[PDB]
């Protein structure tokens, strides 16, 4: 859809009154399912490795989460798709320049294409930014054209801070998802009984992240 | 506890895109 009415007219104010944001049918069945294709082909040919963490100290990093990953740039070969869809998120970001809380949204991860293998595997309640790393906005894109959840799992369940009642995320084929990336949205995958496929960018704010690379790069 | 050691992991230098 035309991205300007659907960042000003729906991503923006939900995400400033609730700040959660589903957009679903977000490219279309024909799109989506050439997505679910080139990540198959990932999976396939032997590219994810286990998800890893901020900080790691004494446990394996599979008690926190169960999921296996790789990085895409976009332009890849046999990535031309997942390239589209980074292409059509960073479209809506942009059209949302200075409208999401007070953030300046000047950039953004690769995105990370993630597994979760069923056998029960998922990620424990966690924060995806919890340190000022320079994360602010955390975008999923869900590519599982049979899922049922019902008997599945693999619900991503959010609890937003301050509200009566947490959000319950199908990983919805074709499916686009938005939350603030801070400790207003801790969240959990609970356990996947079958093959489960995601593929998140977090764009950074900018002062934030000038300041956590800072960080980075004194020690 | 460390909030850091649940979160998931980014590259922190060389690997932003600008937008
Ligand atoms: O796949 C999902 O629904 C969420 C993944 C997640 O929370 C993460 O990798 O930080
Ligand atoms: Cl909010
Ligand atoms: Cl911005
Ligand atoms: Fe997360
Ligand atoms: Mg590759
Ligand atoms: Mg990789
Ligand atoms: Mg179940």
């Amino acid at each position: 859809l035309p991205a300007l009415k659907l960042a000003l007219e729906y991503i923006v104010p939900c995400m400033n009154k609730h700040g959660i944001c589903v957009v679903d049918d977000f490219l279309g069945k024909e799109t989506g399912q050439q997505i679910g294709d080139e990540v198959r082909a990932l999976h396939d040919t032997g590219k994810f490795t286990d998800g890893q963490l901020v900080s790691q100290k004494s446990d394996s990093s599979k008690d926190i989460r169960g999921d296996k990953i790789t990085w895409i740039e976009g332009k890849e070969p046999g990535c031309e798709t997942i390239g589209l869809l980074m292409s059509s998120m960073d479209d809506l970001i942009r059209h949302c320049n200075g409208k999401l809380g007070s953030y300046k949204i000047n950039g953004r991860t690769k995105a990370m294409v993630a597994c979760y293998p069923g056998n029960g595997t998922g990620y424990v309640r966690h924060v995806d930014n919890p340190n000022g790393d320079g994360r602010c906005v955390t975008c999923i894109y869900y590519l599982n054209k049979d899922w049922d959840a019902k008997v599945s799992g693999g619900i991503l369940r959010i609890f937003p801070e301050g509200k009566a009642q947490f959000a319950d995320i199908e990983p919805k084929f074709d499916r686009l998802l938005f939350f603030w990336s801070d400790r207003r949205n801790p969240h959990e995958v609970q356990p996947a009984y079958a093959t489960r496929y995601a593929i998140t960018v977090w764009y950074f704010d900018a002062d934030e992240r000038a300041r956590a690379k800072v960080k980075y790069l004194t020690g | 506890l460390d909030l850091e050691t649940l979160a998931p992991y980014i590259p922190m230098d060389g690997e932003d895109f600008q937008l």
